[PDB]
């Protein structure tokens, strides 16, 4: 999964 | 509601204790109570709100993914019939997740967004709105999926427009908004080229503004820039 | 109760799904429902029950410890008064923990223990009884602390007596019972010498019986023996 | 903390 904040 | 009898300051204090104890459901309930007092939130208080719900929904999303994968396998060729239980339990978790998203969206609509006039607060809340619609989109399969996706898009877009006018390119909120909107494009909107373009432009514009920053601000901005780079590496 | 309308087999199936998804509160609720069907539990089902509650109470214990440490610091010389909130929130978590322990003890008393005739089942449930009284003892500070400690001791002792008569010294249940009763002696009963003696005797008697075991049984027994050794190293 | 199972 890609990075989110 | 349930927290109606507790002082605002006590709810904030207990949210911080709950964070230390890794009790994120309690943390979220305390911060919901604090929002429902009706006063605007400080920067610190906004971050308590976001941390609490991020952790709650994050656990639900991880569980949903596990259960969805099991369900997908159950519906393959050669799979033995095991009955309705996998679907039922996935549905249970899904409904709980949707409930948390609706709770957050409800707080934003009643009345955090409408009272947020400063760019930092307004962008922060609109990013949250986009994120929680994105989480609803991840599990949507019906007649409203397009409308849910458009709700996420619209919230992110308003946040982006404000952030570009009112915040420097290194601002952490602006950077995190762009990171998440880029992921929306890639994972939700079937727009990988838009995702890549947004991440690259964001990174490059931030790079060019780093010279203006203190040591501590530099650290904060470069951390998020690295996440943009990580996604670009994943996608290219 | 809440699970009264769901089939026993469906509750078991969903407990296994909940375990895979790391949804231990759901897992515990499903297994409570399965126990309340009134039938005895298989070996596999007993381990689903124990895993679920171990994880739930384990998280509560970890949170309680964090909050208790903050509270202790608040009551030191030179500490600024912050009001009742730390105590209130520690009390909240404590009450929830006590509730989970009471729930487990209730299942054991109604009616798992009284229907368990085979050594493996009876020892398993009596170990659980000792463990959950031990968790109540960890947070007890009042007029019943001595009685809670004695309830733990009595349950462990009955389990030990059965295990020594009916199970080989390498049996995993027997070994885990001894490990936990040794910790009871050290941490709860203020009896470190008894704790050390029990761990050493258990280890040595198991060592002498390993020659009787298959490769797979050897692996299981030696894993738990290493935990005995680890505690001995900590305590000596 | 010591090991338990
Ligand atoms: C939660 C979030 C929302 C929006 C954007 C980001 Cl980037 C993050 N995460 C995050 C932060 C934040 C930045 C906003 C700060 N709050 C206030 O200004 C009011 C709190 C700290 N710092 C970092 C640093 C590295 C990675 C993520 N960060
Ligand atoms: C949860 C527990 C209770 C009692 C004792 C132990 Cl030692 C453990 N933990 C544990 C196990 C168990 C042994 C009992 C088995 N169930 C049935 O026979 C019915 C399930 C597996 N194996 C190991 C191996 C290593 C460490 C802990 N173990
Ligand atoms: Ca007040
Ligand atoms: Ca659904
Ligand atoms: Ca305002
Ligand atoms: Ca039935
Ligand atoms: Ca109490
Ligand atoms: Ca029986
Ligand atoms: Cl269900
Ligand atoms: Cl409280």
């Amino acid at each position: 999964f890609p990075a989110t904040v | 509601g349930a927290m109606g009898s507790m002082e605002r300051a006590s709810l904030i204090q207990k949210a911080k204790l709950a964070e230390q104890a890794e009790r994120y459901e309690d943390m979220a309930a305390f911060m919901k109570g604090a929002v429902e007092k009706g006063e605007e939130l400080s920067c610190e208080e906004r971050n308590l709100l976001s941390v609490a719900y991020k952790n709650v929904v994050g656990g639900q999303r991880a569980a949903w993914r596990v259960l969805s994968s099991i369900e997908q396998k159950s519906n393959e060729e050669g799979s033995e019939e095991k009955g309705p239980e996998v679907r039922e339990y996935r549905e249970k978790v899904e409904t709980e997740l949707q409930g948390v998203c609706d709770t957050v969206l409800g707080l934003l609509d009643s009345h955090l967004i409408k009272e947020a006039g400063d760019a930092e607060s307004r962008v922060f809340y609109l990013k949250m709105k986009g994120d929680y619609y994105r989480y609803l989109a991840e599990v949507a399969t019906g007649d409203d999926k397009k409308r849910i996706i458009d709700s996420a898009r619209s919230a992110y877009q308003e946040a982006m427009d404000i952030s570009k006018k009112e915040m420097p390119p290194t601002n952490p909120i602006r950077l995190g908004l762009a990171l998440n909107f880029s992921v929306f494009h890639y994972e939700i909107a079937n727009s990988p080229e838009e995702a890549i373009s947004l991440a690259k432009t964001t990174f490059d514009e931030a790079m060019a503004d780093l010279h203006t920053l203190s040591e501590d601000s530099y650290k904060d901005s470069t951390l998020i820039m690295q996440l943009l780079r990580d996604n670009l590496t994943l996608w290219t």
